[PDB]
Parts: structure tokens; C-alpha cells; sequence
């Protein structure tokens, strides 16, 4: 089988320049062109270039002439991409693919390397409660949950009452403030007779800054 | 370069219905008596794959139920039943020229009954306030279809430029969407009104509905 | 380039012709048309999509020896008589044809 098997997620600060790997395997690396793609989150896919890794010919988007290199390692049969003088707006899952059928460049794709550029220092989130209220209910049922606000890197989960209340949860994608750090909500609908004797706690990590918050919600008085 | 313009921008089908996406290219895709227009399905957190080249030929393993069909400057990719592992976003893509080119997608999702959203409004907590900072939530739970639209009113005026919205997927259980709106303001602006609200519209909504608090 | 032959194929009505299209390719991505002069596609390797209903006459199959093809035609035609060539498909980057020298085809009477 065709493999295309790419190096790991990036962290990147403006000015910095990042080189992906695609490594390729079950098929003669030389004899095929391989492609790189990007696609910005939420975003459609942008060709940057070319190359064929029998003579390393190359050709490039006019967009990415002057900050791209593309080369080849025949001996480990691996295809490099290098990105320079990175910008926010580089932050993209950027493949290699691979061309067949003797139109298709992109018959075979790499599973994707995620270059997230930013000035931001990883930092934990702050964890606020949106509490129930009478300005949160519809008919016999409340909605509650947790505001987990100004952390970078992603991800944080969010699990509620240590994974024993799963049903009704809508955990949001994050998004990216203008200070450049993430926020997101989670939030959970309950039958609100229970608001009072049922206790609700978000249990929020965040992984890159062994941050865990366990944070109670409950109505206000 | 070669434009490829997609439409519709999203489809919205039940599983076994059939499905006509339409690519058009800003001049020809032909050359050699062949057309150069690829097509390919993209699910979330997955590279794209492809379904046809040479723009009704088929990949490998993919079902015989995608088609593509057309040639100069218009395309369609057919999807004669479609099954619940259909609903995806797909692309166009030319190979005529360098460089290459992707149309901007189709999103292909699962049509449901309508469903108004049960409308939420979340004050900011005592605590994010001593930090200096208001963040007020409005929440939009499990409605269908995905357009809906929320404007922040504080003191009656209109809000703009200080929130941001956020949407799951379609949920896997009943196919609806929800959405959240934060407006975010220092606590000194925060101080500065009295009444902050919520208003959201949506075709499941015959008059919008308005969810409000008084700050204190 | 590939190389089409034989230049002069010489059939009568009804019969069977094959002409031998050799390509040495650098790879599995390549596409081998068949194309008659008015050029108009007949056939390809691989065999486009094939669909119900639809069946042709023109057929390009792949030797053994990975650098021959064979471009048959069956039931010949009177009018089948004309000029043909083969063309390899492939990436440039950009779609590229590399074109065989024509061959002639000549179908006769009985």
C-alpha cells in the first residue's frame, strides 16, 4: 500500500521558518511527483508546489516563491517542505500528496502536519461557571455549564462530573481571541428540578501546561 | 491561474436521496481530447480523498455510486444514494494548468425537521470580574438549520466588533446544530450599562426571541 | 516518445486490426490514448469508466513485456480508413501529451 506517513504538529513563532517530513512507502519514491497542499482551519486548500524526486525539479506557487523550499532525500525516501519567515496567517494543516493515474496529482495524501504560528507562552486556562438561572431555563430543562477562558496551546477537554454525565454535553471548538490565546464553552442541559440537589462540576485539562481546574456550578444567589 | 466555482455552497439530504454538486471553471479544464477535473470528499480532522479524475473516472475502492461527469468549463460529481458516510465537504480540483486549483467546497449534510434554538443568556461570573474582564454568553442549543444570527444589545444599542460565535458539528443523534455567542468587555465598560441582551433569529423562530439580564 | 506502428496496416471490411504502441514509462501514472485524425480519442489504458449499454469497437491492452500495447480495432469499417496515433498522458507539472508519428489505417471492400 501506498503510504504517506508526515512528521508531527508544529508550535511555531512569527520569523521562525518550519521544515515538514513526508515520508513515503510501498512505491518507487523516485518515479512519482509529490504535491504540497495547505488548508487554514475552516479554510480550503491552497497548492504550494512541486517536486519530481528522481532530478528534484521543482516548481512553486507564485505565492510561496520566495519563503518555500522543497526538496527530496532519496535514500530515506522522504519529501521536505520548508516554510520561512512565518506569519500568523501560515497557521495551516499542510500535506504531501502524491500523483497517479497520469492526471491526478493529489491521488494519495500524507495524513497532515498542523504548523500553528503565534508569539503567544503556553498558559493554562482560567475556568469561569455559566451558572443556571432563571435566564438559562426552557420549560423543565436548564442549561448550565463552564467558560474555559485564555489558555494556548489547544486543546483543553472538558468532561462533566468525571465523565458521569455525558448526555446533553455540546462542547464548543475553540476560538482564537485577539490576544492570542484560545477560549471555549461547554455546556450541558439538565432537567432544572435538579438543580438543586444535583451537583455539576466541569473537569477541564489542558495537557501542555498541566493545568486541571474541577470547577462547581450552581445557581446564583 | 484557473477559478473553480462551486455551488451550492451546502446540501441538504436525507440518506438515499441523490445528491448534484456542480463545479464551473473559469476557462476550459480540457486538453487531449480529456478533461482535467478531479473530485474529492474531505470528513473532519482528515486529509481529503479522492473520488474521480480525468473527470468521470473513478479511484480506487471508491462506490459506484459517485459519478463525474461534464467537460470544458462545467462539471458535476453525482452521488446517486447517498449513505450517512456521504455527508462530508467536497472539492473540485483542476489538473489542466500549474498551478493547481480547488474549487471552495460543497458541504454535503443531513436534513432534518426544523428545530428552533432554545436560546440560553449567562451572565459573567463574580469571579472573571475581579480579574477585570466581562464575558457574557448567549447559547443557541440544538437547532436546525444551521443559519441563525445573534445580536448583542446592551442599553439598546447595537454591539459590534466584541463578540465571537462558536458551532459544533451536526450532532450525531438528532442532526442539529448549536452555537455560542461571547461578548467580551472590560469591567470598566461592563459597569458603564445596565441592560445586556441577546437577540437571535432563526426560520424555526416566528418572532425573535430577545433573553436579557440586568447587570447587579 | 512512444512509437506507433506498423506505419501501413492494410484490412478488409469485417476483419480485426491491431496496431502496437510501445512506451517505455518512468512510472505507473501515465495515461495511453488512442486517437484517430480528423484528433478524437478512441480508447485509453487503463479503460475509462466503463458503462452499461456502451460498448466500443476500439480496445487498448497492456503486453506482458510492460513496454508494448496493443490498439485493436474490431468489425473494420470502410470508413475506419484514416490516419491514427497514440499519445502517452502525464504531469509536466502541467497535463502533457507526447504524441507517437501517425500510422496509417486502410480498410477495403470483401
Amino acid at each position: 500500500q501506498v503510504q504517506l506517513v508526515q512528521s508531527g504538529a508544529e508550535v511555531k513563532k512569527p520569523g521562525a521558518s518550519v521544515k515538514v517530513s513526508c515520508k513515503a512507502s510501498g512505491y518507487s519514491f523516485t518515479s512519482y511527483w509529490m504535491n504540497w497542499v495547505r488548508q487554514a482551519p475552516g479554510q480550503g486548500l491552497e497548492w504550494i508546489g512541486v517536486i519530481h524526486p528522481s532530478d528534484s525539479e521543482t516548481w512553486l506557487d507564485q505565492k510561496f516563491k520566495d519563503r518555500v523550499t522543497i526538496t527530496v532525500d532519496k535514500s530515506t525516501s522522504t519529501a521536505y517542505m520548508e516554510l520561512s519567515s512565518l506569519r500568523s496567517e501560515d497557521t495551516a494543516v499542510y500535506y504531501c500528496a502524491r500523483e497517479h493515474y497520469g492526471t491526478s496529482p493529489f491521488a494519495y495524501w500524507g495524513q497532515g502536519t498542523l504548523v500553528t504560528v503565534s508569539s503567544a507562552s503556553t498558559k493554562g486556562p482560567s475556568v469561569f461557571p455559566l451558572a443556571p438561572s432563571s435566564k438559562s431555563t426552557s420549560g423543565g430543562t436548564a442549561a448550565l455549564g463552564c467558560l474555559v477562558k485564555d489558555y494556548f496551546p489547544e486543546p483543553v477537554t472538558v468532561s462533566w462530573n468525571s465523565g458521569a454525565l455525558t448526555s446533553g454535553v455540546h462542547t464548543f471548538p475553540a476560538v482564537l481571541q485577539s490576544s492570542g490565546l484560545y477560549s471555549l464553552s461547554s455546556v450541558v442541559t439538565v432537567p432544572s428540578s435538579s438543580l438543586g440537589t444535583q451537583t455539576y462540576i466541569c473537569n477541564v485539562n489542558h495537557k501542555p501546561s498541566n493545568t486541571k481546574v474541577d470547577k462547581k456550578v450552581e445557581p446564583k444567589s | 491561474e484557473i477559478v473553480l466555482t462551486q455551488s451550492p455552497a451546502t446540501l441538504s439530504l436525507s440518506p438515499g436521496e441523490r445528491a448534484t454538486l456542480s463545479c464551473r471553471a473559469s476557462e476550459s479544464v480540457d486538453n487531449y481530447g480529456m478533461s482535467f477535473m478531479n473530485w474529492f470528499q474531505q470528513k473532519p480532522g482528515q486529509p481529503p480523498k479522492l473520488l474521480i479524475h480525468a473527470a468521470s473516472n473513478q479511484g480506487s475502492g471508491v462506490p459506484s455510486r459517485f459519478s463525474g461527469s461534464g467537460s470544458g468549463t462545467d462539471f458535476t460529481l453525482t452521488i446517486s444514494s447517498l449513505e450517512p458516510e456521504d455527508f462530508a465537504v467536497y472539492f473540485c480540483q483542476q489538473s489542466k494548468e500549474v498551478p493547481y486549483t480547488f474549487g471552495g467546497g460543497t458541504k454535503v449534510e443531513i436534513k432534518r425537521t426544523v428545530a428552533a434554538p432554545s436560546v440560553f443568556i449567562f451572565p459573567p461570573s463574580d469571579e472573571q470580574l475581579k480579574s477585570g474582564t466581562a464575558s457574557v454568553v448567549c447559547l443557541l442549543n440544538n437547532f436546525y438549520p444551521r443559519e441563525a444570527k445573534v445580536q448583542w444589545k446592551v442599553d439598546n444599542a447595537l454591539q459590534s466588533g466584541n463578540s465571537q460565535e462558536s458551532v459544533t458539528e451536526q450532532d450525531s443523534k438528532d442532526s442539529t446544530y448549536s452555537l455560542s455567542s461571547t461578548l467580551t468587555l472590560s469591567k470598566a465598560d461592563y459597569e458603564k450599562h445596565k441592560v445586556y441582551a441577546c437577540e437571535v433569529t432563526h426560520q424555526g423562530l416566528s418572532s425573535p426571541v430577545t433573553k436579557s439580564f440586568n447587570r447587579g | 516518445p512512444p512509437t506507433f506502428s506498423p506505419a501501413l496496416l492494410v484490412v478488409t471490411e469485417g476483419d480485426n486490426a491491431t496496431f502496437t504502441c510501445s512506451f517505455s514509462n518512468t512510472s505507473e501514472s501515465f495515461v495511453l490514448n488512442w486517437y484517430r485524425m480528423s484528433t478524437d480519442k478512441l480508447a485509453a489504458f487503463p479503460e475509462d469508466r466503463s458503462q452499461p449499454g456502451q460498448d466500443s469497437r476500439f480496445r487498448v491492452t497492456q503486453l506482458p513485456n510492460g513496454r508494448d500495447f496493443h490498439m485493436s480495432v474490431v468489425r473494420a469499417r470502410r470508413n475506419d480508413s484514416g490516419t491514427y496515433l497514440c499519445g502517452a498522458i502525464s504531469l509536466a507539472p502541467k497535463a502533457q501529451i507526447k504524441e507517437s508519428l501517425r500510422a496509417e489505417l486502410r480498410v477495403t471492400e470483401r
